[PDB]
């Protein structure tokens, strides 16, 4: 190793540094919440009627549980690009409201 | 240290900081150029006889 | 990592790694500073003696 | 609709720009004329929707 | 992974007490060190291996 | 964000604010979007 290091084929007496010290981790814990309630998606997307421009509604999406992998499943979503996140990200990741 | 300052705790970043040439071995080797001489201050000072 | 596209994030990454790496050489050039004065003042000590 | 859906509308004129995410709907008569425009529109001051 | 708090460590016991508002820890380098698990609510600590 | 700092067995006169350092804290947080410009306080 320390001949590596010095890039020399012999070393002198003397005390030489090398490579760190690390401990590698054992296994892995992963946790979130215990809710499963599959926040309704389709009933904004395939809503029968959608608002004016100058009239945009607000809606509240809380308390459930995110799934974009159906959402993006349909065909026809052509605009999508997205700026904080990439978006085949959105299934791994949390959000406040 | 290299790299647990710079890409502590993600061993991708360590990749990629690869790509920079060889930066922190001047540091280790400029580091360590003033450790071992604060002991050859004390020699001088003190050790003479 | 996690929360941007790999295709780019190495350019949100680069950044931060310059500003780090960068912040290093400001350290090490202070010290050979500093330890200019002092080998400076140990041999002042060393002819007192 | 074949037949014309006219329930989406927009706007034409507005007295100041907004700041985001702003909260109000007022469908108030524009005028653009020095004079003020009172009731029904008419000269240099239309309705806005 | 405690809600998408990437890291490595070991995980122990903590007596800072929260207010309930409080959720995450930092320090002075102002990197996490503290967080609270979502299933049951003890409030833990994190310090590197 | 509601900061509440209700202080209870305050023996003083009514007079002026008294010394002390209070730290507001938010009791509870609601998230609607709307904002308020004008509004009213109840009293029973
Ligand atoms: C959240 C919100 O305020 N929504 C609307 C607002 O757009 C409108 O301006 C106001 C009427 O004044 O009615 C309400
Ligand atoms: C969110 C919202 O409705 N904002 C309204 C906007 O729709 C309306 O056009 C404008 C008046 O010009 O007042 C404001």
């Amino acid at each position: 190793e320390t001949k590596c290091t010095l890039k020399s084929f012999t070393v002198e007496k003397g005390i030489y540094q090398t490579s760190n010290f690390r401990v590698q981790p054992t296994e892995s814990i992963v946790r979130f919440p215990n809710i499963t309630n599959l926040c309704p998606f389709d009933e904004v997307f395939n809503a029968t009627r959608f608002a004016s421009v100058y009239a945009w509604n607000r809606k509240r999406i809380s308390n459930c549980v995110a799934d974009y992998s159906v959402l993006y499943n349909l065909a026809p979503f052509f605009t999508f690009k997205c700026y904080g996140v990439s978006p085949t990200k959105l299934n791994d990741l949390c959000f406040t409201n | 240290d290299c790299t647990m300052y710079i890409c502590g705790d993600s061993t991708e970043c360590s990749n990629l900081l690869l790509q920079y040439g060889s930066f922190c071995t001047q540091l280790k080797r400029a580091l360590t150029g003033i450790a071992v001489e604060q002991d050859k201050n004390t020699q001088e000072v003190f050790a003479q006889v | 990592f996690s929360r941007l596209d790999k295709v780019e994030a190495e350019v949100q990454i680069d950044r931060l790694i310059t500003g780090r790496l960068q912040s290093l050489q400001t350290y090490v050039t202070q010290q050979l500073i500093r330890a200019a004065e002092i080998r400076a003042s140990a041999n002042l000590a060393a002819t007192k003696m | 609709k074949v037949s014309g859906n006219y329930n989406y509308l927009y706007r034409l004129f507005r007295k100041s720009n907004l700041k985001p995410f702003e909260r109000d709907i007022s469908t108030e008569i524009y005028q653009a004329g020095n004079k003020p425009c009172n009731g029904v529109a008419g000269f240099n001051c239309y309705f806005p929707l | 992974n405690f809600n998408g708090l990437k890291g490595t460590g070991v995980l122990t016991e903590s007596n800072k007490k929260f207010l309930p508002f409080q959720q995450f820890g930092r320090d002075i380098a102002d990197t996490t060190d503290a967080v609270r698990d979502p299933q049951t609510l003890e409030i833990l600590d994190i310090t590197p291996c | 964000k509601i900061y509440s700092k209700h202080t209870p067995i305050l023996v003083r006169e009514p007079e002026d604010l008294p010394q002390g350092f209070s730290a507001l804290e938010p009791l509870v947080d609601l998230p609607i979007g709307i904002n308020i410009t004008r509004f009213q306080t109840l009293l029973a």
